[PDB]
């Protein structure tokens, strides 16, 4: 059933699973037309498909061409997500296929279940957790590859860089959700904190800066304070 | 007109004949039911006074043989049986009639209720859903499970309704996932109508049968089947005009006939609201929408 606070440790066991987040698949700018009516212009999107144990990210770029002459795009987006996830499962060798797929939004359950009928042993699961995967387009290198795409494209990343050489998946995922939670609450502050010290760079093959263990502690602390600061700003509480 | 004689009534029981029912007392000199209209299926049904869990009945068609009821004090129920000796039977019936120990199927001449609930119901098709080929009549009760219910406790005592499952390979063509899930027209028209049922009449018969089993025995699996068969039509953008007009009539009589005080357990909120208000056919069930709104506005 539902993935929650109680069954959290399951994410880091040895059963292959993927999170699917569809919140950046269909992306629009709302604008005024010459006649003073409102229109949307779609921009490139992405499916965020993450193995929380390995950090392997299957970033399927959704090129605006997908939407051309289609109606009910917010609905189509869930079915296009389901279609791409099912094509990705089919493309993996059997021993790499996930045993579970966890959708961050319940509206993905039926579209994904229907596209996965060929895979009756893959459990499709909602989650009660409010995960911040929407902020994936606040990671500069992910945003860059999506906006530059001129056609449908799959790009592979490790969202944990080399962290698993030093820490467990549990700790890596905690660090990732704290980073994404911060970027989602205040993108400006979050990225000032990550790039404040020019001596710490991002490797060409990485997404996040090359922080020493003690520098991660300090960054992690600054991210918590920001999530508190902006929680204070919001509620005056 | 035809007759279902009773050997006796040794135990107190509410006897149903189609939509009619009457209370019989322990050892009351009751010898059965006469003037039963030829031309339709019928169901005789039972609820023991001493235990309401004993809710059970026989689908029969009087054109297929001479049928009587006899209480079995071993199995503790009223059993239908076939009398193969035509002259013994005519003689038995003629005595009970002369002694007027038989209630009359109490049909009002203006009243087409039973016709309208059983229009497409066929006794040979009932015998394929309820498999017991040594009898010409079909036993159903409250607790019998459907083949489908048994997929998710014995198979010889099952209701073999057509399996309908919106999230099945049968219901969804590879490469038409969104189309087939959001518009079930291919599942209704190609798989179910053309493929399994052969025609709308057969489709309607099973739907009507499922309703009746739900209403007369409170059979939960029959209720699920009735709703599924309704939902598959209402969730199809493309349905023949005659099927839609006929569905409206079928459902109107079902809602009309339902006991007022059973709506809460026999009617599915989600299905009805979807079928009348959200679905492709939301505008095609005028009669059904008017009776549902006026008789069960709370459900909506
Ligand atoms: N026509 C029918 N009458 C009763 C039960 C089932 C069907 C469909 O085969």
């Amino acid at each position: 059933g539902a993935m929650n606070s109680s069954n959290y440790a399951e994410l880091f066991n040895n059963d292959i699973k993927l999170f699917v987040d569809d919140t950046n698949v269909y992306r629009v700018t709302v604008h005024k037309t010459f006649e003073g009516n409102v229109a949307t212009k779609a921009i490139n999107g992405c499916i965020f498909t993450l193995n929380p144990k390995t950090g392997h990210l299957f970033l399927k770029i959704i090129h605006t061409s997908v939407w051309a002459g289609q109606k009910r795009l917010s609905q189509l987006a869930k079915w296009k997500t389901a279609e791409e996830v099912s094509a990705l499962v089919r493309s993996l060798p059997k021993e790499e296929q996930p045993k579970q797929i966890i959708v961050t939004r319940k509206a993905m359950l039926d579209p994904l279940e229907v596209h996965m009928l060929d895979f009756p042993n893959i459990a499709i699961r909602p989650t009660e957790l409010r995960l911040p995967f929407s902020a994936a387009m606040s990671i500069d290198k992910l945003s860059d590859v999506v906006m530059k795409a001129t056609e449908p494209q799959m790009v592979l990343f490790n969202i944990y860089d080399d962290w698993l050489d030093r820490i467990s998946s549990y700790t890596a995922f905690s660090r990732l959700t704290l980073l994404l939670r911060a970027l989602k609450t205040n993108e400006e502050s979050a990225k000032m904190i990550l790039l404040s010290d020019p001596t710490i760079t991002i490797k060409s093959y990485h997404l996040w800066p090359s922080f020493t263990d003690e520098q991660w502690i300090t960054i992690e602390s600054q991210m918590r304070d920001l999530i508190l600061t902006e929680y204070g700003r919001k509620y005056n509480v | 007109m035809n007759t279902v004689p009773f050997t006796s009534a040794p135990i107190e029981v509410t006897i149903g004949i189609d939509q009619y029912s009457f209370n019989v007392k322990e050892n009351q000199p009751f010898h059965g039911i006469k003037d039963i209209p030829i031309g339709h299926v019928h169901v005789i049904h039972f609820q023991h006074a001493d235990n309401s869990s004993m809710r059970y009945g026989y689908w029969f068609d009087c054109r297929m043989g001479n049928f009587y009821i006899q209480y079995d004090p071993k199995d503790g129920l009223y059993k239908m049986m076939e009398e193969r000796d035509g002259a013994k039977f005519e003689n038995i019936v003629h005595n009970f009639k002369e002694r007027q120990m038989m209630v009359s199927y109490p049909k009002i001449d203006e009243d087409d209720t039973w016709y309208n609930l059983t229009e497409f119901v066929q006794m040979d098709k009932i015998r394929k859903i309820v498999r017991k080929d040594e009898n010409q009549f079909s036993y159903v009760d409250s607790s019998m499970t459907t083949v489908q219910e048994n997929e998710l406790s014995d198979p010889a005592h099952s209701l073999n309704y057509t399996v309908i499952n919106f999230k099945s390979r049968e219901a969804i063509r590879p490469g038409h996932e969104m189309e087939d899930f959001l518009d079930k027209s291919y599942y209704l028209n190609t798989v179910m109508l053309q493929g399994i049922f052969k025609n709308s009449s057969n489709y309607f018969g099973e739907l009507q049968f499922a309703f009746l089993n739900a209403m007369f025995f409170g059979n939960y699996g029959s209720s699920l089947q009735w709703h599924a068969m309704i939902e598959l039509i209402c969730s199809s953008a493309t349905v023949p005009k005659h099927m839609l007009d006929k569905l409206d009539e079928i459902l109107y009589y079902q809602i009309k006939t339902l006991p007022e005080q059973y709506s809460d357990i026999l009617l599915n909120e989600r299905v009805w609201n979807i079928c009348l208000y959200s679905s492709f056919q939301k505008n095609s069930l005028h009669n059904t929408e008017k009776i549902m709104e006026n008789k069960y506005p709370e459900l909506l």
